[PDB]
């Protein structure tokens, strides 16, 4: 049930670390007028963002998930 | 005590948790700066991405060394099951 708790960490690492490596791949890059306007690139870009911030705020809640269970575990079994 | 110690660790780490979700938002917020046209601030967005991979790798390795505690200890503080 331990080794559970380690698995659910690697996932998490995993998977912040893959959202963060998306994230950086964004263009940073500063913001046919039919084209522009539906394809809305520079929009699109923030929307991109803030889906991988999303994401990111979601995983380092299960990293905190993960920590309050170890808390419990010292809280409920420790010996009296 | 032991077990204060562990909690102590574990409250540490929620804090370092926080503190990676701030630099989140600043990365934010930056990023659609950057998007105006505003490139002062690019340092900034390095900076912080930076930063939160260091306390992503931080954070993480503090969690696994307090799950191999929790295994270690149990039958000697902490009731088997």
């Amino acid at each position: 049930s331990n080794q559970a708790l380690y698995e659910k960490l690697e996932q998490t690492r995993t998977i912040l670390s893959v959202k963060l490596a998306e994230l950086i791949n964004i263009t940073t890059i500063a913001d046919f007028a039919q084209e522009n306007s539906e394809l809305a690139v520079a929009t699109t870009s923030v929307m991109m963002v803030n889906n991988q911030t999303m994401q990111l705020i979601k995983n380092v809640q299960d990293l905190l998930i993960l920590t309050r269970s170890i808390k419990e575990k010292w809280l409920l079994n420790q010996i009296p | 005590g032991y077990i204060q110690e562990r909690l102590k660790s574990l409250n540490d780490i929620e804090t370092q948790l926080c503190s990676m979700l701030q630099e989140a938002s600043q990365v934010t917020f930056i990023f659609g700066e950057l998007k105006r046209g505003n490139e002062s601030v690019k340092p900034q967005f390095e900076n912080h991405v930076k930063q939160f991979y260091e306390r992503l790798d931080k954070s993480t390795t503090q969690l696994r060394k307090e799950i191999q505690l929790l295994d270690e200890n149990v039958g000697t503080r902490l009731l088997p099951i």
